[PDB]
C-alpha cells in the first residue's frame, strides 16, 4: 500500500481558495463504520489525524451494500483544482492488437490509495467525521494518497506507473504491457513457463513499489469481458446486442437503439441506421415519442435479422498487408471489410451521409474511402490497399472533371455489381439540331404561388401554374418543364444560378422530390446541354420567357 | 545567457489543442528526433500537472525528416508579445527588388533560453497507436522553431550579426519573417547568388547554421482576357456577355448593349451569329478597358487577407488575393508540368501564395481551400516543406467563377 514515489506537484487554480463544505448528519450507525474505516486506514498511512488549524472542509458520506465503503464528494475540490493532462480518452481496438502466444491480466487494488499525494496540497483534502448529536468535536482527517474521486488522480496515478513500470521494461525488452486505468496487460511469446515465471517476477516489482497484484489462482481467465467486448486466444467479437421490442418508441429509446446498431456494425458487416437516425432529427424532447417510419421498420427489421447470426473478428498481424473492400448497400449507404487475409475479417463498418441535399454515387465512394484512411492510422498506423467495385474511367472521369481536389490512393477494380458508375453526363458544348428552350420561372414571395414557363426556338411556348412555391423551385420546375417537352436532345438555357449550380453537379440521388424527377429524366435523355445568361439584360429568350412567366 | 520574461495577453489560457494521429513511419521519425533534441538540452519531459498541448507533425523539406509544430494556437494566444511589444518591420521595397532568396536561419533559435515560466505552454505529445501507450509528452527549454515570440527576441542578435554585411551592401534589402530571411537585390543573377554566398559565410563564422530564388519584379493583377474568335455562335456571345457582366462588378465602364442586339429574338445556340461592325467597336473597346487596372484598392494593415483559389484543370490553379470581395489585391495561375496529383498541386500553390503574400505585406493570408477538410487534414504534410503554417477553411461551393477568372 505505502510507496516511495514521487509526488506531482498541485496547484489550485490561480485566486481560488480551498472548500468549506459543512457536514451534513449521519445516522451514528455509520458514524461508526466510518470511524472503523477511517483508523484502518491510519494505520496504513492513508489518511492522517489533523489539528484545529485546518480551516477547509470536504464532506463525507457513508454507504453500505455485505461489507461498508466510505465515500466522499469532491466535487466542490475539483471545481477547485487546476487542469491536468486529460487521461487517454480512447481505448485500443481488437482489430488492432498484435496476436500474441500468452497474456496475462493484472489489477491492482486500492491503485489510488497506493500513490501518495502531494504534501502542500493535503490540507485541501479535510474531512470531518461527525459526533453523535454534536455532543463533541469531530474527527479530522486528511489524506496523505490519492484520493478516490478526486480531479487529479486518474492522471496522477498514470503517470505514477510509467515511472514505476520503466525499470522492469528496460530489463525485460520482449514483453509487452498496456496499461488501462487500474489493469495492466501483460503479453509475451515465451514458452508459457517462463511466461509465468516473467509474470510472477513483475508482481514482485509491483510489490516493492506498493501495488498488490492478483496471485496465478485469482488472474482472470479468457474470454475477456473488456469494455463491451470479448477477447478470446484468437479472436474477437462484441457482447451480445438485445435490441428491444416496443409499441411506442420514445427519443430516447431511439439514441439508445443507434448507439447498439452503432456498436454492432464493427463487426457486424451490414448494419444500417440512415432511417432511424433521421427520425432522431426531431431532438427537441428525450421522452417525445417519435413514430416510427415505414422504412424505419425496414432497416430494423434488417438489422435483427443479421443480429441473429454469431459473428467474429481476428487480430493483426504486421507481417500481412492491409486490405479494406467496399460495396455499396443501399440508398446513399456503403459497407466494408478490413482484412488481410481474405474472410478473415479485422473489423467492419459503415458509412452513410449528410453531406448536402444532393450528391452521387462517385462522391459518397470517395468520402467512405476517407473515412477508412482515417480509421486505419488510428487503429494500424497506416493506410490499407483498397479494393473498390468502380473502373478507372468511371472514377478518372469524375476526379478530373470534379471542381474540389481528391486523392484516390492505391486501389483496384473489383467485378462484383451493383458497380459505381456515372448515371448521365452533360453535354460540353451546345447541340446542334436540338431544339433550344429558354426556362423561368417565377413565385410570389408573399402569395407562395408562381409558375414555370418556356418558349422555344421552334416557336413553341407554354406556361405551367404552381402553388405553394417558392422561387428557388420554380426555376428547378421550369428546368423539369422543359425536358418533358423535348425530344432526347435539348439545349436549355437558365437564368438561375441556383438551379445551374445544383444540376452542373451531376447529382444522382437527392432529398428533393423534385431534383430527383428532373434526374430520371436526364438519365433517359441522349444529349443535355445546360447554358447560363444574366437576367434581365434582354438576351434573348431569356426575356421572352421573362416576360411570359413575369406578367 | 538571460531569459527575458513573456506573457500571454492577460484574460488567456495557453493552448490547449488536439494531436492529430500520424503514420507509424512519421512517429518513429519524430522519436528519434526528440530523443536527440533531449540529449542536447533543447526539450524535456513533463508530467500530468501540465494540460497544454500544441499539435506536432514530422515532415521533409531532403531526405531527412525533420519536425513542424503548429503554434498558430499559442501565436494567437501572445500576439501582444510579438506584433506590438516586439514587433518586427516590414519593408516596403522587398517587392521591388528584381531578385530575392529566402534562408532558413531557424537553426540559430536554439541557443537562447526560453522564460522558465512560459515553457509549459510550449508543451507537446507524440502520438502512439491504438492509444496503446498514452503520448510521450515534452516541453521547449529554448526558444522554438515556428513561435512568433523566437525571431521578436531573437532580433537584437540578429541585428547585431547583421550589421556589417548591411554597411557593405546598402542597395541589398533583408526582412526577417519568422524562421526565414528574405535577402533582396538588383543585381545580376551572378552576383545576386554570390552576394547570398557572402552572406551565407557570414551567418555561418558566426555561429549561426543555415542550409529559393523568387522575381517580384514579375508579378501583377493579371487582366481579364475576353476569346478572340473566328466564328461566334450564339452560345459565344451569350458566355461573353455574361463574362461581361460579371467583369461590371469591378470595371465601372463597359457596356454590352451592342453586344446583346446580336441576340435579339429567340435563336437557336448553335446558330453562327457575324460581329456586326459597333458590336465589333463595342468588345474591342473593352479589351481596352481591360487591359487598364482598377483604382481605389489599398491594402488595410488593420484588415485580414483573404485567399481564394479555384481548380481549373489541366494542372492549373487560379487564385485571388483581397481583403473586401471584387478588390483584388493581387490575382494569378498556377501550373504544374507532368507525376502530380490534385492534393500535392493544391498544396504547392498555397505555399507559393503564402510566399508572395509574405514578400508584398508581411503576413500571411487567410485560405478558403476547396477541397474536403478530412482529406486536407490528412495528406496535407505530405508535401509542405515550408516552416511556416496559415490559416484555412474548406469552401463547398463551387461558383461558376471558375470560368470567368481561366
Ligand atoms: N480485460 C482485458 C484485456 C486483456 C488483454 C488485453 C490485451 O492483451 C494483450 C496484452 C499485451 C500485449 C498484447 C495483448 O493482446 C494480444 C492479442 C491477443 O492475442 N489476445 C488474446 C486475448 C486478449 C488479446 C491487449 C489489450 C487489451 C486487453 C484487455
Amino acid at each position: 500500500p505505502i510507496s516511495p514515489i514521487e509526488t506531482v506537484p498541485v496547484k489550485l487554480k490561480p485566486g481560488m481558495d480551498g472548500p468549506k463544505v459543512k457536514q451534513w448528519p449521519l445516522t451514528e450507525e455509520k458514524i461508526k463504520a466510518l470511524v472503523e474505516i477511517c483508523t484502518e486506514m491510519e494505520k496504513e498511512g492513508k489518511i492522517s489525524k489533523i489539528g484545529p488549524e485546518n480551516p477547509y472542509n470536504t464532506p463525507v458520506f457513508a454507504i453500505k451494500k455485505t461489507k461498508w465503503r466510505k465515500l466522499v464528494d469532491f466535487r466542490e475540490l475539483n471545481k477547485r483544482t487546476q487542469d491536468f493532462w486529460e487521461v487517454q480518452l480512447g481505448i485500443p481496438h481488437p482489430a488492432g492488437l498484435k496476436k500474441k502466444k500468452s497474456v496475462t491480466v493484472l489489477d491492482v487494488g486500492d491503485a489510488y490509495f497506493s500513490v501518495p499525494l502531494d504534501e502542500d496540497f493535503r490540507k485541501y483534502t479535510a474531512f470531518t467525521i461527525p459526533s453523535i448529536n454534536n455532543e463533541t468535536p469531530g474527527i479530522r482527517y486528511q489524506y496523505n494518497v490519492l484520493p478516490q474521486g478526486w480531479k487529479g488522480s486518474p492522471a496522477i496515478f498514470q503517470s505514477s506507473m510509467t515511472k514505476i513500470l520503466e525499470p522492469f521494461a528496460a530489463q525485460n525488452p520482449d514483453i509487452v504491457i498496456y496499461q488501462y486505468m487500474d489493469d495492466l496487460y501483460v503479453g509475451s511469446d515465451l514458452e508459457i513457463g517462463q511466461h509465468r515465471t516473467k509474470i510472477e517476477e513483475l508482481r514482485q516489482h509491483l510489490l516493492r513499489w506498493g501495488l498488490t497484484t492478483p496471485d496465478k489462482k485469482h488472474q482472470k481467465e479468457p474470454p475477456f469481458l473488456w469494455m463491451g467486448y470479448e477477447l478470446h486466444p484468437d479472436k474477437w467479437t462484441v457482447q451480445p446486442i438485445v435490441l428491444p421490442e416496443k409499441d411506442s418508441w420514445t427519443v430516447n429509446d431511439i439514441q439508445k437503439l443507434v448507439g447498439k446498431l452503432n456498436w454492432a456494425s464493427q463487426i457486424y458487416p451490414g448494419i444500417k441506421v440512415r432511417q432511424l437516425s433521421k427520425l432522431l432529427r426531431g431532438t427537441k424532447a428525450l421522452t417525445e415519442v417519435i413514430p416510427l417510419t415505414e422504412e424505419a421498420e425496414l432497416e430494423l427489421a434488417e438489422n435483427r435479422e443479421i443480429l441473429k447470426e454469431p459473428v467474429h473478428g481476428v487480430y493483426y498481424d504486421p507481417s500481412k498487408d492491409l486490405i479494406a473492400e467496399i460495396q455499396k448497400q443501399g440508398q446513399g449507404q456503403w459497407t466494408y471489410q478490413i482484412y488481410q487475409e481474405p474472410f478473415k475479417n479485422l473489423k467492419t463498418g459503415k458509412y452513410a451521409r449528410m453531406r448536402g441535399a444532393h450528391t452521387n454515387d462517385v462522391k459518397q465512394l470517395t468520402e467512405a474511402v476517407q473515412k477508412i484512411t482515417t480509421e486505419s492510422i488510428v487503429i494500424w498506423g497506416k493506410t490499407p490497399k483498397f479494393k473498390l467495385p468502380i473502373q478507372k474511367e468511371t472514377w478518372e472521369t469524375w476526379w478530373t472533371e470534379y471542381w474540389q481536389a481528391t486523392w484516390i490512393p492505391e486501389w483496384e477494380f473489383v467485378n462484383t455489381p451493383p458497380l459505381v458508375k456515372l448515371w448521365y453526363q452533360l453535354e460540353k458544348e451546345p447541340i446542334v439540331g436540338a431544339e433550344t428552350f429558354y426556362v423561368d420561372g417565377a413565385a410570389n414571395r408573399e402569395t407562395k404561388l408562381g409558375k414555370a414557363g418556356y418558349v422555344t426556338n421552334k416557336g413553341r411556348q407554354k406556361v405551367v401554374p404552381l402553388t405553394n412555391t417558392t422561387n428557388q423551385k420554380t426555376e428547378l420546375q421550369a428546368i423539369y418543364l422543359a425536358l418533358q417537352d423535348s425530344g432526347l436532345e435539348v439545349n436549355i438555357v437558365t437564368d438561375s444560378q441556383y438551379a445551374l449550380g445544383i444540376i452542373q453537379a451531376q447529382p444522382d440521388k437527392s432529398e428533393s422530390e423534385l431534383v430527383n424527377q428532373i434526374i430520371e429524366q436526364l438519365i433517359k435523355k441522349e444529349k443535355v446541354y445546360l447554358a447560363w445568361v444574366p437576367a434581365h439584360k434582354g438576351i434573348g429568350g431569356n426575356e421572352q420567357v421573362d416576360k411570359l412567366v413575369s406578367a | 545567457i538571460e531569459t527575458v520574461p513573456v506573457k500571454l495577453k492577460p484574460g488567456m489560457d495557453g493552448p490547449k489543442v488536439k494531436q492529430w494521429p500520424l503514420t507509424e513511419e512519421k512517429i518513429k521519425a519524430l522519436v528519434e528526433i526528440c530523443t536527440e533534441m533531449e540529449k542536447e538540452g533543447k526539450i524535456s519531459k513533463i508530467g500530468p500537472e501540465n494540460p497544454y498541448n500544441t499539435p506536432v507533425f514530422a515532415i521533409k523539406k531532403s531526405t531527412k525528416w525533420r519536425k513542424l509544430v503548429d503554434f498558430r494556437e499559442l501565436n494567437k494566444r501572445t500576439q501582444d508579445f510579438w506584433e506590438v511589444q516586439l514587433g518586427i518591420p516590414h519593408p516596403a521595397g522587398l517587392k521591388k527588388k528584381k531578385s530575392v532568396t529566402v534562408l532558413d536561419v531557424g537553426d540559430a533559435y536554439f541557443s537562447v533560453p526560453l522564460d522558465e515560466d512560459f515553457r509549459k505552454y510550449t508543451a507537446f505529445t507524440i502520438p502512439s497507436i491504438n492509444n496503446e501507450t498514452p503520448g510521450i509528452r515534452y516541453q521547449y527549454n529554448v526558444l522554438p522553431q515556428g513561435w512568433k515570440g523566437s525571431p521578436a527576441i531573437f532580433q537584437s542578435s540578429m541585428t547585431k550579426i547583421l550589421e556589417p554585411f548591411k554597411k557593405q551592401n546598402p542597395d541589398i534589402v533583408i526582412y526577417q519573417y519568422m524562421d526565414d530571411l528574405y535577402v533582396g537585390s538588383d543585381l545580376e543573377i551572378g552576383q545576386h547568388r554570390t552576394k547570398i554566398e557572402e552572406l551565407r559565410q557570414h551567418l555561418l563564422r558566426w555561429g549561426l547554421t543555415t542550409p529559393y530564388e523568387l522575381h517580384p519584379d514579375k508579378w501583377t493583377v493579371q487582366p481579364i482576357v475576353l476569346p478572340e474568335k473566328d466564328s461566334w455562335t450564339v452560345n459565344d456571345i451569350q458566355k461573353l456577355v455574361g463574362k461581361l457582366n460579371w467583369a461590371s462588378q469591378i470595371y465601372p465602364g463597359i457596356k454590352v448593349r451592342q453586344l446583346s442586339k446580336l441576340l435579339r429574338g429567340t435563336k437557336a445556340l448553335t446558330e453562327v451569329i457575324p460581329l456586326t461592325e459597333e458590336a465589333e467597336l463595342e468588345l474591342a473597346e473593352n479589351r481596352e478597358i481591360l487591359k487598364e487596372p482598377v483604382h481605389g484598392v489599398y491594402y488595410d494593415p488593420s484588415k485580414d487577407l483573404i485567399a481564394e483559389i479555384q481548380k481549373q484543370g489541366q494542372g492549373q490553379w487560379t487564385y485571388q488575393i483581397y481583403q473586401e470581395p471584387f478588390k483584388n489585391l493581387k490575382t494569378g495561375k498556377y501550373a504544374r508540368m507532368r507525376h502530380t496529383n490534385d492534393v500535392k498541386q493544391l498544396t504547392e500553390a498555397v505555399q507559393k501564395i503564402t510566399t508572395e503574400s509574405i514578400v508584398i505585406w508581411g503576413k500571411t493570408p487567410k485560405f478558403k481551400l476547396p477541397i474536403q477538410k478530412e482529406t486536407w487534414e490528412t495528406w496535407w504534410t505530405e508535401y509542405w516543406q515550408a516552416t511556416w503554417i496559415p490559416e484555412w477553411e474548406f469552401v463547398n461551393t463551387p461558383p461558376l467563377v471558375k470560368l470567368w477568372y481561366q
